[PDB]
DNA sequence: GCCAGTGCCAA
DNA sequence: CTTTGGCACTGGC
C-alpha cells in the first residue's frame, strides 16, 4: 500500500502526481523514524482514496532530500501539484497525523 | 666576566630602537641598569670588558642580542660594534648541551603545554618572559580604561619593561652558575666566573667550545636566508589547486554526500521499556509545536542531522566508502580504526571498476594536498614565509635532537621534498642562489652543496674496527657502498638502499624490512641474516655496547666523540644513538671547520661578500657563492675540513664528502 | 583554539 | 621494536 521512492523515480512519481502526497524521508538508523513507520503503513490505507503514502530511504537515495533541506528526520513532506503543501518534523502519533492531514486535505 | 640582556622594539628583522640594558659584573658583584639615552654607554661596557680578554654572557645571545646590537648600534649611533665570537657565551646553547635529553620553548616561540617531557626551570622561565611582560601590560591597561593593540607593550620603553631586563639577568646568571656547576663539563679546580675567555675554551670539554662556534655559524646562516623563488611557487601552486579541483570533482561524482546525526542533544529511549539505548544517535524533542505552519510538534522527537560531502582529506570518509564497496581492512590501529595509508590503499580491491580507479585519483589527491599544504597553505608554509628580501629565513636549533643533530623549523628547511619525488624538482629549484641577485653587479649567485658520503656506515665502520681491525672500513671505500649494496640485495634505487642498509643497521624487524623493499616478510629474513652474516662485527658492537649500558641501567649515557654525554633512550636505539651522534658531531665540528678554513683563505662570509651558508640539512651544506670560482673552492676546502676532522678525532674509517655546482637546490643535491 | 590520532616529508 | 626530527588535516570537546 506504499509508494516506495528512489531518487530516479521522484520526479514522476511526486512532482507530477498531481493529487495529494506524503512523502516520509527516513534512514534505518533513525529512532523516531522506526517510531511513525507504524502509523505511515495505517495511514496509507486508511487515506486510500484521499492520499498517497509514499516513502524514501535518504541512504539509498541521497539526491533528492538535500533539495529540500532535510535537517532532521523523518521528514513528512505533503507535495500537492508538484510542489510542498505543508511539512512536518518528528515521529508524530497515529493521532497528530490524522489531524495533519485532515487539516491539509 | 659580566652578565647582560638587553629590551627592544621588535624581533630581530625589524629591530629598530634599543629600549634597556643590565650588566652584571662578577668583579664588583654590582647590577647597572642601562635607559633609552644610556644606550652608548652600555655598548662601552660591553667592548671594555672586551678589551681585558673578558667574556660576556647572554642568554640566546648568539641569535638575538649580539647581532640586534650590532645592527642598533648602526642605526641608532652610527657605531661600529661587532662583539667577537671568542668573548661571548650563550646559556641557552649551554643548557642545550648539557640538559640535551630535554625539550624547551625556543624562547616562547613552541607552546610549552604542547611539549613532552619536563623543562628545565630557569630556562623555563627566560623563555617566558615576553609573555609574562605582556600580561602584565595588558592587565594594567585595563585597569586603567584604554584598549591593548597587537603587541603594543614593546613600542615604548617602561620601569615594568627596566626591571624584567633586571630580573633576565638575575636568572641568567642562576643558569649560568647551575651549568658551570656541571663537573663533566667544567672542572671542579677552576673558577669558570673568574678567568679569561681563552682560558673557559681552553678548560673545558671540547663540547662547549663546539655548540658555541656551532651557533655563531647557524645564527649567521639564518640571517643570510634562503634566496627563495615566489613566483615559480605560486604559479606550482595554481596548478596544483586546479588538479586538487579536478580531483575532487572526480570523487564527489563516484562518491556521493550522505547525512548523518549530528546536534542531538537528548537520549533516545525505547518508547515501550523506557531503556536508554546510547546506541541510537541522539535526538531532540521539541518542547512547543503543534497542528501552526511551524514544522515541529510538542513531544514528537526527532533525529537532528547534517549532510556531508565526501572529503578525500578523511582517511574517515574513505574508509567507510571503500568498505561499502566491499573492502575488509586487514590492520588496525590501537583504536580501533582500520590504517588507510598510501600502503595500504595501494593493496585495497574491489568489484566496481569505477570506485577501484577512484583509489588512485584518492591517493593523487592526498599527496597534491601534501605539496599545497608545504608549499601554500600550511600555516608553516613556505609562501608564508618569505621575507621582504626574497629569502625564507629558517629557525635552527643547533643541538635540538638527544644524539646532538640539530632540528630545524619555521619553515623546516630539511623536509624539502626530494627531487625524485613528485614534484619535488620544481620545489627544489625554488630554492638556490640563482634566485640571488649580487648586490653589485646584479648578476645571479652560484650554488655550491656538500654532502658527507656513507656517513653513518663509516662511523659503524669506525666503531666496528677494534672488532675486525678495519676490514669493514677498507671495504667500504671499495666504489660506493649504497650502490654496492643495491646491487647485493637486488633493490630499485640507490636511496631505496639507503632506507634499507639504515633500517636494517637499527633494528627493523623481517616484515619492516620487507616492507622497505616492497616484499614479504620472509624476503626480510634473507636480507638481514644475509648482511649481518657479511658482517659479524655489527652483532660485536651492538653486544659490547649492551653489556657496557644494561646490567636497570649501569649507565644511562654514550661519551660523544667532543666527550660530552649523550643520553640512550633505550637499549634497542642504543647503537643508532651512537652513530648518529658521532655522525652529527662530525658533521657539526665540520661545517664550522669548513667556514673557519675559507676565512683564513681570505673570503668572506655574507652577501656583500664571497660566500653565505643558506642551509645546513645534517649531513649537508648548501652555500650561495658570488662566482663559480668560489663555489669551486668552498667544495675543495669543505673535503679538506673532513679530512682534517677525521684526522682530529683519530677516526678509525676514512671520511669523504660529494660536491655539486648548480644554479639550485634541485641539481645540487 | 587545544589536543589526540594518523600519516607523510627529510636525514 | 629502524632512529632522529616538523608539520598538516580531520574530528571531538
Ligand atoms: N632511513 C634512515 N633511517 C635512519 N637514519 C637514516 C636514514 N636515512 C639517512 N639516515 C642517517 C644515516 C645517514 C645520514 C645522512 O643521510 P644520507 O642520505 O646523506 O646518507 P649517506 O650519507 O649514507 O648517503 P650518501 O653517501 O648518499 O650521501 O642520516
Ligand atoms: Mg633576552
Ligand atoms: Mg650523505
Ligand atoms: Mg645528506
Amino acid at each position: 500500500k506504499i509508494i516506495h521512492l528512489t531518487d530516479d523515480s521522484f520526479d514522476t512519481d511526486v512532482l507530477k502526481a498531481d493529487g495529494a502526497i506524503l512523502v516520509d524521508f527516513w534512514a534505518e538508523w533513525c529512532g523516531p523514524c522506526k517510531m511513525i513507520a507504524p502509523i505511515l503503513d495505517e495511514i496509507a490505507d486508511e487515506y486510500q482514496g484521499k492520499l498517497t503514502v509514499a516513502k524514501l530511504n535518504i541512504d539509498q537515495n541521497p539526491g533528492t532530500a538535500p533539495k529540500y533541506g532535510i535537517r532532521g528526520i523523518p521528514t513528512l513532506l505533503l507535495f500537492k501539484n508538484g510542489e510542498v503543501a505543508a511539512t512536518k518534523v518528528g515521529a508524530l502519533s497515529k493521532g497528530q497525523l490524522k489531524e495533519f492531514l485532515d487539516a491539509n486535505l | 666576566m659580566i652578565v647582560s640582556d638587553i629590551e627592544a622594539n621588535a624581533l630581530l628583522e625589524s629591530v629598530t630602537k634599543f629600549h634597556c640594558g643590565v650588566i652584571y659584573d662578577y668583579s664588583t658583584a654590582e647590577y647597572v641598569s642601562y635607559r633609552p639615552s644610556d644606550f652608548g654607554a652600555y655598548l662601552d661596557a660591553l667592548e671594555a670588558e672586551v678589551a681585558r680578554g673578558g667574556l660576556i654572557v647572554f642568554h640566546n645571545g648568539h641569535k638575538y642580542d649580539v647581532p640586534a646590537l650590532t645592527k642598533l648600534a648602526k642605526l641608532q649611533l652610527n657605531r661600529e660594534f661587532h662583539l667577537p665570537r671568542e668573548n661571548c657565551i650563550d646559556t641557552l646553547v649551554l643548557s642545550r648541551l648539557i640538559h640535551s635529553n630535554l625539550k624547551d620553548t625556543d624562547m616562547g616561540l613552541l607552546r610549552s603545554g604542547k611539549l613532552p617531557g619536563a623543562l628545565e626551570a630557569w630556562g623555563y622561565r627566560l623563555g617566558e618572559m615576553k609573555g609574562e611582560y605582556k600580561d602584565d601590560f595588558k592587565r594594567m591597561l585595563e585597569e586603567q580604561g584604554e584598549e591593548y593593540v597587537d603587541g603594543m607593550e614593546w613600542w615604548n620603553f617602561n620601569e615594568e619593561m627596566m626591571d624584567y631586563n633586571v630580573q633576565d639577568v638575575v636568572v641568567t646568571k642562576a643558569l649560568l652558575e647551575k651549568l658551570l656547576s656541571d663537573k663533566h663539563y667544567f672542572p671542579p679546580e677552576i673558577d669558570f666566573t673568574d678567568v679569561g675567555y681563552t682560558t673557559f675554551w681552553s678548560e673545558s670539554l671540547e663540547a662547549v667550545d663546539i655548540e658555541h662556534r656551532a651557533a655563531w655559524l647557524l645564527a649567521k646562516q639564518e640571517r643570510n636566508g634562503f634566496p627563495f623563488d615566489t613566483k615559480a611557487i605560486e604559479e606550482l601552486y595554481v596548478e596544483l589547486a586546479a588538479r586538487r579541483s579536478e580531483l575532487l570533482r572526480k570523487l564527489t561524482e563516484t562518491f556521493g554526500s550522505w547525512y548523518q546525526p549530528k546536534g542531538g542533544t537528548e537520549m533516545f529511549c525505547h518508547p515501550r521499556t523506557g531503556k536508554p539505548l546510547p546506541k541510537y544517535p541522539r535526538i531532540k524533542t521539541p518542547k512547543v509545536g503543534g497542528i501552526d505552519t511551524r514544522e515541529y510538534v510538542a513531544g514528537a522527537p526527532y533525529t537532528p542531522v547534517e549532510h556531508v560531502v565526501f572529503n578525500p582529506s578523511s582517511r574517515d570518509h574513505i574508509q567507510k566508502k571503500l568498505q561499502e564497496a566491499g573492502w575488509v581492512p586487514t590492520k588496525y590501529t590501537d583504536k580501533g580504526a582500520p590504517v588507510v595509508d598510501d600502503e595500504v590503499l595501494e593493496g585495497v580491491r574491489v568489484d566496481d571498476p569505477e570506485k577501484q580507479a577512484a583509489i588512485d585519483l584518492i591517493k593523487e589527491y592526498l599527496m597534491i594536498q601534501k605539496r599545497i599544504g608545504q608549499s601554500a597553505e600550511g600555516d608553516k608554509a613556505w609562501l608564508r614565509y618569505v621575507a621582504e628580501d626574497g629569502k625564507i629565513h629558517g629557525s635552527v636549533n643547533p643541538n635540538g635532537a638527544v644524539t646532538g643533530r640539530a632540528t630545524h623549523a619555521f619553515p623546516n628547511l630539511a623536509q624539502i621534498p626530494g627531487v625524485r619525488s613528485p614534484y619535488g624538482e620544481q620545489c627544489r629549484a625554488a630554492f638556490g642562489a640563482e634566485h640571488h641577485l649580487d648586490g653589485i653587479t646584479g648578476k645571479p649567485w652560484v650554488q655550491a652543496g656538500i654532502d658527507a658520503s656513507g656517513l653513518e656506515l663509516r662511523c659503524l665502520a669506525h666503531f666496528m674496527a677494534r672488532f675486525d681491525n678495519g676490514e669493514y672500513a677498507h671495504e667500504i671505500l671499495n666504489g660506493d657502498i649504497h650502490t654496492k649494496n643495491q646491487i647485493a640485495a637486488e633493490l630499485p634505487t640507490r636511496d631505496n638502499a639507503k632506507t634499507f642498509i639504515y633500517g636494517f643497521l637499527y633494528g627493523a624487524g623481517d616484515e619492516k624490512i620487507g616492507q622497505i623493499v616492497g616484499a614479504g616478510k620472509e624476503r626480510g629474513k634473507e636480507l638481514k641474516k644475509k648482511f649481518l652474516e657479511n658482517t659479524p662485527a655489527i652483532a660485536a658492537l651492538r653486544e659490547s655496547i649492551q653489556q657496557t649500558l644494561v646490567e636497570k641501567w649501569k649507565r644511562r649515557w654514550i661519551k660523544g666523540l667532543d666527550g660530552r654525554k649523550v643520553h640512550v633512550r633505550s637499549p634497542h636505539a642504543a647503537l643508532n644513538t651512537l652513530l648518529q651522534s658521532a655522525g652529527a658531531l662530525i658533521c657539526k665540528l665540520w661545517i664550522i671547520k669548513t667556514e673557519e678554513m675559507l676565512v683564513e683563505k681570505g673570503l668572506k662570509h655574507g652577501w656583500d661578500g664571497d660566500f653565505a651558508y643558506m642551509a645546513w640539512v645534517h649531513d649537508e651544506i648548501q652555500v650561495g657563492c658570488r662566482t663559480e670560482e668560489i663555489a669551486q673552492v668552498v667544495i675543495e676546502t669543505a673535503q679538506e675540513a673532513m679530512r682534517w676532522v677525521g684526522d682530529h678525532w683519530n677516526f678509525r674509517c676514512l671520511l669523504d664528502t660529494e660536491g655539486k655546482m648548480g644554479p639550485n637546490w634541485a641539481i645540487c643535491h
